[PDB]
């Protein structure tokens, strides 16, 4: 859909116009869920090798959590960037085409006649 | 086989019965030739005569389904005088289902084919009425 | 390294000659003074017609006749 | 095989897929498919039994036929356009030939007839490569030629893929044939939404690669190739039955699991374009896939089939197999549905 | 589309150079030295107009200059030239290297009687400059009006309004 | 997945063989160099949807340069009418179309 | 008649493909593909592809069909109604195509095709002291760097692949 | 278009339908596949010489080299099949039905 | 044209000599002489495939006398030495994994 936008400057994970956007907080609940995915990956990794699930490899569980949070931060940045590009292109297309988005006259319900269907 | 469907659908319902019957018979015969071609493709018959027998049997089966479908639907549209009505294709679909039960020599297959093919022909009629798209052109 | 080189020249002289000739073929055009003249002869071979330029008024390096002094010369190719 | 030669051959497979992905010329596309096929043939013949030679021969014949039809489509493109740019095709006959060639390279129905045979004939790792990595290059070309693909053709191929991949696994007990019919049905799901929103095609491709990679890694970690050998997993490593349970309930498209995400976004982008009957038949036909998945889960995790006495010796040994990324692939294939608007990174 | 506009047969009549290719090859270097200017005006007109119908007068000047060149050869040095192009004409590939003494005779008589100097190695392959009086062609490809491009993007990139707007995901 | 690595890294891997109007060895033009240059400079940047409708004329001229279908159709019409008039005896070929006229140069 | 020489060689080309595609045996199938490669080489040579036609005779017919006949000798014993019937079916379909396009000077099998000889579509210029096709093939080294890299790597990998899969271990 | 293009396309379809209809042998299938390659070679060459597109003169050689390496790979598969089963018959390759 | 005449003349002389060699010893009507899979080598196939792949590498190498006329001589010389080097690397790998054995 938006392939003509990311074709003048290809393979940019985050362009220079992605920096005008606010980054995610470190208490972004999506990033906290990705950290929960990392902790679950650590627990499954202790389970399938028949280690103690909570105890064994606290360094390894911590690297699972850290790695998923580190990847997920940039994935959330690119998510926010692509939705901001989508809204920006939408609004510029509505602005550059007034004849295709006419101002529809809002009529109040004193004028709006609606058919009544009795429930009996 | 797109122009077969064109020369089927363009004719008004309950006006020209023999032409609609032959158009649906041609549609059914073409579909039976397709089913026969894949059946002799994936499965080798024991000779040439058995292969052309299976080909002619499936082709005449689907042609009889199409013939009795179009005939029953046009006669129902004539005796009910409701041309844009899916009950006509419901009766036509159950007639084609009883036809498939006669050809496959089994009653329960005919009853199930009555029910499911009648609902299918009703759905096709309602798609012709409200303009339902199965291969919808991309718009957004 | 010289005992192994004499060993492989005693056992397999064909392969030693092969790797020596291939080594010369790899490294020697970077050390030759005449590798430049190969390029200079190939680019100065006129396969096409020398399509002239519209004389606007200031092109002193482009000649107006073939026997004019300015322009690219091939005295180096006549002499070498 | 020599490990150095194995690494060089796997880099050649990856290089052929990358040459299809990055190149702007049709001859380099065809070169990338040739390189990919030529290097993946020894991976299929790793064990040197007659089933691998049969599978590699059938794979060679189908991919060679597809590559020749692809070069014919490229040649008719050079006829009717005088150029070689990898973009839309300038002739509907070249579009039909290239769509057939890419459908053969995917193994979509009715050209599906090599996929369960070749998948059963070769090992689980080479089957993993065949069912995940080899789907990347033809879907890249289909992503690149979508302004010229005939809609009726690609939707016929998609629904025929979904129906045949649904009815195929219902008769199967061998795990590789089940994964291959699952592949046929899921490639039908991917190409059904191609001309509507190819971002959802890439989403379905990534989620399917994660789930299939999870299932083949579980099959390699348990060394089970049949349903009945997969049944003894509860007496050997009981966490694996939980993992195959959650992954098979994911692959059926059951919420709240992330295998529901692709087909739900595909229905979400097909109803926008006023297609209601077609995603309805797709969603109803996915119940066949979910039925043979539920057959596997009944045989493996929800009940306990009888084991044998020699399992007591295997109780005394750990899994020394490199279960590479299996917890990562397990967590991504199940618990990714709250992160569903991450699909915008594929725009 | 439009009717193609061809010149008449009287616009194409010119006195031909009815000599063989070995005759043209023998005096080729003196032809390049002496008939430089109208030939280069013609080839500049030919690479700029990109139409042979726009080059007929320049081609006629080329033909007139070539005819005057061979008439100026024939009045003074006809017999060493005939001796030279016969020996060029004998060879199949028509080598210049096979006929250096007849070339020396022809070049000697030409330098002594006509003052022409045969060009050195490299000279005829020079890119020269041409003083023309015709205007520069403003659109030789007859290219019509180009389509206007799509509008570019502009403005600071504001955040997405209420996130993704994907059914219930508030971010 | 058109990972445009050739534009990200700035390498020319296969852009050179892509079109006929590219840089050729020894400056050899194709038989439809001008038509393809006109169609490319028409369709550049405007997108494929706008190029299907706004560059139809240049593309039809370029396709008819490549395949010469209208040209061969017109020559078929002229030659068939010529052979029909020889059949009817209403026409005779001129001496410049019979090989008895001592060609130009 | 002689102006239609590429068309005559192309009809011989189609007749040879109908010949070996009927598949009487891989021996005579290889012979039919050899005769077909020879006449298709003649088709290439009559447009001016002298180097590419000698690439047919030297590489295709010179190495590859030699390896096909070599393997046919070594993996098949030393040598019907269906073969001859499909042969005469293909021959009658191709001669009906010839008859249609020679009686109408126009045909449409899948696309539209002219009925005159293909001498009409040639250029009316020269290429100077070079062949355009020869210099374009010489451009494989100067302009075609990446193409040489991927082709030479695919051949190296192909040697590696055949030594792996024919080993049987 | 040109009349010879019809014949080279029809030759490709003949070797297609021969490759798409096996009789007994695998070598006949590989011969039909390389006939398909031959028709591709001829048709690409006639387009490229027809258009005087200089750079694509190296294209049919690359087609030839890649698909002849493909032919060598298929002959090696045929050799392994014939060493397993004794013949190159395609009806011996039937163990993947179960 | 002259080539086609020469090819047809060579084919005609060959066919005439074959007809003489088969039919002239059938004039002298002699006596009626009434008295009254193959083993596979992998090495034959490997020398045939090694020939085929080296012939494909030769097919890459054949435009070198035309490639030496280029203006991009550094790139041409590099890719020329690189193709001959890949042919030598194919030969070295064919050596060291016992490919050239018992038909060395
Ligand atoms: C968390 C959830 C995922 C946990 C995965 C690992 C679980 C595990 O190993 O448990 C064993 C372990 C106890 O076992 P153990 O004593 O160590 O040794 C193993 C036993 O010997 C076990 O005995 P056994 O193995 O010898 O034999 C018994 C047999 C018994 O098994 C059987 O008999 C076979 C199966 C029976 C039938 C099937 C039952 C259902 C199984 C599937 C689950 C379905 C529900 C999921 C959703 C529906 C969709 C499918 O097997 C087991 O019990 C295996 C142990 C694991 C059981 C649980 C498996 C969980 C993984 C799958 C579910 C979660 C992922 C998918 C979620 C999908 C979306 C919600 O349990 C735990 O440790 C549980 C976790 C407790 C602490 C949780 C703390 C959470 C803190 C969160 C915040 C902090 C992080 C913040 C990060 C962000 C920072 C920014
Ligand atoms: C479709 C129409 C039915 C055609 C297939 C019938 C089954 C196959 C067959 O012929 O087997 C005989 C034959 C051998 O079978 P068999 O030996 O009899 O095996 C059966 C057992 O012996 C068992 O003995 P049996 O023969 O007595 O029992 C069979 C039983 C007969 O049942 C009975 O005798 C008792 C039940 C009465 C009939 C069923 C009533 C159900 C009513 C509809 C459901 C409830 C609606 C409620 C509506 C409420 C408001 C009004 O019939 C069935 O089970 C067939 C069910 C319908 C099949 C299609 C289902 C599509 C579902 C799609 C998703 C939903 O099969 C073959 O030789 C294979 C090929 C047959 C020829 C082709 C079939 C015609 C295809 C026409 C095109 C249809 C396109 C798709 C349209 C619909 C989907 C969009
Ligand atoms: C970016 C995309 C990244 C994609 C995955 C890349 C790695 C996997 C592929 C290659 C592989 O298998 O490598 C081994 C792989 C471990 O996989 P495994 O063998 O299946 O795990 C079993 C045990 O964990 C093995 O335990 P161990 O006893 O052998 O040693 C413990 C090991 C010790 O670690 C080390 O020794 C590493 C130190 C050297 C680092 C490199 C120096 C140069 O630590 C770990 O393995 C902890 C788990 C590491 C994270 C695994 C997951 C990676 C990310 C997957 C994608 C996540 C996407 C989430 C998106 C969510 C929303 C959509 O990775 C490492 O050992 C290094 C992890 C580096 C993480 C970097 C994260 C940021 C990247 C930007
Ligand atoms: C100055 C610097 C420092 C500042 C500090 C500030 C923070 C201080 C607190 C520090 C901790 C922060 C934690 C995150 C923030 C709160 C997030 C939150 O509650 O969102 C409400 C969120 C939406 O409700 P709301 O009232 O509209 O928003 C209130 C706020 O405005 C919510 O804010 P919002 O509007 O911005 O939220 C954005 C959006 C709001 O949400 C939406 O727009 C709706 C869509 C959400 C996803 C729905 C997916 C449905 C299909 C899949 C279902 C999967 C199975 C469900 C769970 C199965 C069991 C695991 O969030 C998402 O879409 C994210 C995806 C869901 C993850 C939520 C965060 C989890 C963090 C902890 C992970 C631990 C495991 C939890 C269980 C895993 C599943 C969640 O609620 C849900 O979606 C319900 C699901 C449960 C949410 C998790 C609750 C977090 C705390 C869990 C502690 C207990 C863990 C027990 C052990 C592990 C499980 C066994
Ligand atoms: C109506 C006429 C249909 C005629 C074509 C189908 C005939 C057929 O099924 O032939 C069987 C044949 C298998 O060969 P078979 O005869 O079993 O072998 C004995 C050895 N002589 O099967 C084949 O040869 C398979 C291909 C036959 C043609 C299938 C497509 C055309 C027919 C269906 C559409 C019309
Ligand atoms: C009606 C009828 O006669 O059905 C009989 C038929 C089996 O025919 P048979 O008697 O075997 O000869 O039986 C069949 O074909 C199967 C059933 C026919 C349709 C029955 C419809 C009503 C079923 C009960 C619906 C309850 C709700
Ligand atoms: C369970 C399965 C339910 C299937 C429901 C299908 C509903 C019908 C959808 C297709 C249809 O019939 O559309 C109506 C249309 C005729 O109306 P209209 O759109 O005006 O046609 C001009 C087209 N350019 O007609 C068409 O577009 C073509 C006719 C299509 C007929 C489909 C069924 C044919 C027989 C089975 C295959
Ligand atoms: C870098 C330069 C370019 C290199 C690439 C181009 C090479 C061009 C020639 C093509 C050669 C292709 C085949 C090469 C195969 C090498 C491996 C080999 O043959 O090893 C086996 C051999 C011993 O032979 P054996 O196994 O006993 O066989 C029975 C025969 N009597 O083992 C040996 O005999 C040892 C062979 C290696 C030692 C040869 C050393 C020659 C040194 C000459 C001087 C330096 C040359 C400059 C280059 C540096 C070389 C290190």
């Amino acid at each position: 859909m938006m392939t003509g936008r990311q074709a003048r400057a290809p393979l940019q994970f985050l362009p220079d116009e992605a920096r005008s956007l606010p980054p995610p907080k470190l208490t972004d609940p999506r990033l906290a869920y990705i950290g929960f995915l990392g902790y679950c990956s650590g627990l499954i990794d202790n389970a399938i090798r028949r280690r103690p699930v909570l105890s064994a490899g606290l360094h390894r569980q911590f690297l699972y959590i850290t790695s998923f949070v580190f990847v997920g931060y940039y994935l959330l940045k690119r998510q926010d960037y692509m939705y901001a590009v989508r809204d920006h292109d939408m609004f510029s297309y509505i602005k550059s085409h007034p004849e295709d988005f006419p101002e529809k006259d809002k009529k109040t319900y004193r004028e709006v006649f609606e058919e009544f269907h009795p429930v009996r | 086989a797109k122009t077969l469907l064109h020369q089927y659908w363009d004719i008004p319902e309950g006006t020209e019965c023999h032409r609609k019957t032959y158009a649906a018979t041609s549609i059914g015969g073409a579909s039976g030739l397709v089913v026969s071609a894949y059946s002799v493709a994936l499965k080798t018959p024991t000779s040439f005569l058995e292969g052309v027998a299976r080909t002619g049997r499936y082709t005449f089966t689907a042609a009889a389904i199409g013939a009795i479908f179009g005939l029953t639907s046009c006669i129902s549209a004539q005796v009910r005088e409701k041309p844009d009505d899916p009950l006509n294709y419901l009766i036509g679909g159950c007639a084609g289902g009883l036809t498939l039960g006669a050809r496959t020599r089994s009653y329960g297959i005919g009853a199930a084919a009555c029910a499911y093919m009648g609902l299918t022909a009703a759905l096709v009629k309602m798609g012709q009425l409200e303009g339902w798209k199965v291969f919808a052109e991309p718009k957004v | 390294v010289a005992a192994f080189l004499k060993n492989v020249w005693a056992k397999e002289p064909v392969l030693v000659a092969s790797f020596a000739i291939a080594g010369l073929a790899v490294i020697l055009p970077t050390l030759s003074p005449y590798t430049k003249y190969s390029l200079m002869i190939n680019r100065a071979t006129p396969y096409n017609y020398p399509v002239p330029l519209r004389d606007d008024g200031n092109m002193p390096d482009v000649p107006s006749h073939p026997q004019d002094p300015q322009g690219p010369s091939l005295e180096w190719l006549k002499r070498l | 095989m020599n490990p150095i030669i194995l690494i060089i051959i796997l880099m050649t497979v990856m290089l052929g897929t990358i040459i299809v992905m990055i190149s702007t010329h049709w001859l380099l596309i065809w070169i990338g498919f040739e390189m990919n096929m030529l290097a993946i043939i020894p991976i299929m013949m790793k064990k040197h039994n007659p089933r691998a030679t049969e599978a590699s021969t059938k794979y060679f014949l189908t991919q060679s036929t597809a590559s020749m039809l692809l070069m014919m489509a490229i040649i008719i493109n050079l006829m009717f356009s005088g150029q070689w740019t990898v973009m839309k095709l300038f002739n509907p006959m070249a579009s039909m030939l290239m769509t057939m060639a890419l459908a053969m390279k995917l193994g979509m129905a009715p050209f599906h007839f090599w996929v369960p045979e070749v998948t059963q004939g070769i090992p689980l790792s080479s089957g993993l490569i065949l069912l995940t990595w080899q789907k990347l290059a033809p879907m890249s070309v289909l992503y690149q030629i979508l302004p010229s693909i005939n809609l009726d053709l690609i939707l016929t191929l998609s629904i025929l893929s979904i129906t045949i991949g649904g009815w195929g696994g219902l008769n199967q007990t061998q795990l590789r044939k089940i994964m291959a019919y699952s592949s046929i049905a899921h490639m039908g799901w991917m190409t059904a939404v191609l001309l509507y929103n190819p971002t959802m095609t890439l989403l379905n491709l990534i989620i399917y690669i994660i789930m299939t990679s999870t299932m083949f890694t579980l099959f390699m970690a348990n060394s089970t190739t049949t349903t009945l050998s997969l049944s003894h997993t509860w007496n050997k490593a009981p966490i694996m039955t939980i993992l195959v349970l959650i992954t098979l309930l994911s692959m059926g498209g059951l919420p709240p699991l992330s295998g529901f995400m692709p087909k739900w976004m595909i229905i979400q982008e097909m109803t926008k374009n006023d297609s209601i009957i077609l995603p309805t038949l797709m969603a109803i036909t996915a119940l066949l896939n979910l039925y043979f998945y539920m057959r596997l889960t009944y045989s493996t995790a929800l009940t306990m089939f009888p084991s044998t006495n020699n399992m007591k010796m295997k109780w005394q040994f750990p899994t020394t197999k490199r279960m590479t990324l299996l917890p990562t692939m397990t967590v991504l294939s199940t618990m990714l549905l709250p992160l569903t608007p991450i699909l915008s990174i594929l725009e | 589309p439009g009717i193609v506009e061809l010149p008449s047969l009287e616009d194409l009549k010119v006195q031909e150079v009815k000599v063989s290719s070995s005759v043209l090859k023998a005096a080729a270097h003196h032809y390049g030295a002496q008939c430089d200017k109208p030939n280069k005006e013609f080839m500049l007109c030919r690479w700029e107009e990109k139409d042979p119908r726009r080059c007929l007068e320049e081609g006629k000047l080329v033909n007139q200059c070539a005819l005057e060149f061979f008439r100026q050869i024939k009045r003074h040095c006809a017999e060493p030239f005939t001796e030279y192009w016969t020996c060029i004409d004998y060879s199949g590939l028509q080598l210049f290297r096979r006929c250096r003494k007849e070339q020396a005779q022809f070049d000697k008589c030409v330098l002594d009687k006509l003052g022409w100097v045969r060009p050195d190695l490299g000279e005829l392959s020079k890119v020269t400059k041409v003083k023309t009086d015709r205007p520069l062609p403003e659109n030789p490809y007859h290219s019509r009006a180009r389509p206007e491009p799509n509008p570019e993007v502009e403005g600071d990139l504001k955040p997405a309004r209420h996130g993704s707007r994907l059914f219930f995901w508030t971010m | 997945p058109f990972f445009d690595v050739q534009k990200k890294l700035g390498v020319d891997l296969d852009h050179w063989m892509t079109i006929q109007s590219a840089e050729q060895p020894h400056r050899i033009p194709a038989r439809c160099h001008a038509f393809e240059k006109e169609w490319i400079e028409c369709a550049h940047g405007i997108g494929s949807i706008r190029a299907e409708k706004e560059c139809k004329i240049e593309f039809e001229d370029f396709r008819e340069c490549l395949l010469r279908q209208k040209t061969m159709k017109r020559l078929n019409a002229i030659k068939r009418q010529r052979d029909k008039l020889i059949k009817e005896g209403k026409y005779t070929p001129p001496p410049h179309h019979s090989g008895q006229e001592d060609l130009r140069p | 008649m002689m102006t239609y020489i590429v068309f005559i060689l192309s009809i011989i080309f189609v007749m040879g493909f109908v010949g070996f595609s009927s598949k009487p045996s891989p021996i005579y199938g290889g012979l039919g593909l050899i005769v077909s490669g020879g006449v298709g080489c003649g088709i290439v040579l009559n447009f001016g592809g002298s180097f590419l036609g000698l690439m047919v005779f030297l590489i295709y017919l010179g190495g590859m069909m030699v390896v096909f006949g070599y393997t046919t000798a070594m993996a098949t014993e030393q040598y019907n109604k269906v073969v001859l019937g499909t042969f005469i079916t293909g021959l009658l379909m191709e001669f009906l195509m010839v008859y249609y396009v020679l009686k109408d000077k126009e045909v449409e099998i899948v696309f539209k095709f002219n009925g005159m000889g293909d001498w009409v579509i040639y250029d009316t210029g020269d290429s100077g002291f070079f062949s355009e096709e020869a210099m374009g093939i010489a451009a494989l080294y100067s302009y075609g760097t990446w193409l040489v890299i991927v082709t030479g790597w695919s051949l190296l990998i192909g040697v590696v692949v055949i030594m792996e899969i024919t080993r049987g271990n | 278009m040109s009349l010879v293009y019809m014949n080279i396309m029809m030759a490709f379809t003949v070797s297609l339908t021969g490759l798409l209809m096996y009789r007994s042998h695998l070598m006949s299938s590989l011969l039909c596949l390389e006939g398909m390659m031959l028709s591709l070679f001829i048709l690409a060459t006639l387009m490229i010489l027809n258009s005087h597109f200089t750079l694509a003169s190296m294209m049919p050689i690359i087609l030839l080299v890649f698909a002849a390496c493909e032919a060598a790979l298929g002959l090696s598969l045929l050799v392994m099949v014939s060493n397993t089963y004794g013949t190159d018959y395609v009806q011996n390759l039937n163990l993947l039905q179960c | 044209m002259n080539l086609m005449i020469t090819l047809l003349t060579n084919f005609t002389l060959a066919t005439l000599l074959v007809t003489i060699a088969f039919w002239l010893p059938q004039l002298n009507v002699y006596s009626e002489k009434t008295s009254p899979r193959l083993p596979f080598s992998m090495k034959f196939f490997l020398v045939a495939i090694t020939f085929l792949l080296f012939d494909l590498e030769i097919a890459l190498l054949l435009p070198l006398p035309w490639a030496s006329q280029t203006t991009n001589l550094n790139t041409m010389l590099t890719m020329a030495l690189l193709l001959i080097f890949l042919l030598a690397v194919s030969l070295a790998y064919e050596w060291t994994q016992k490919g050239l054995e018992w038909t060395e």
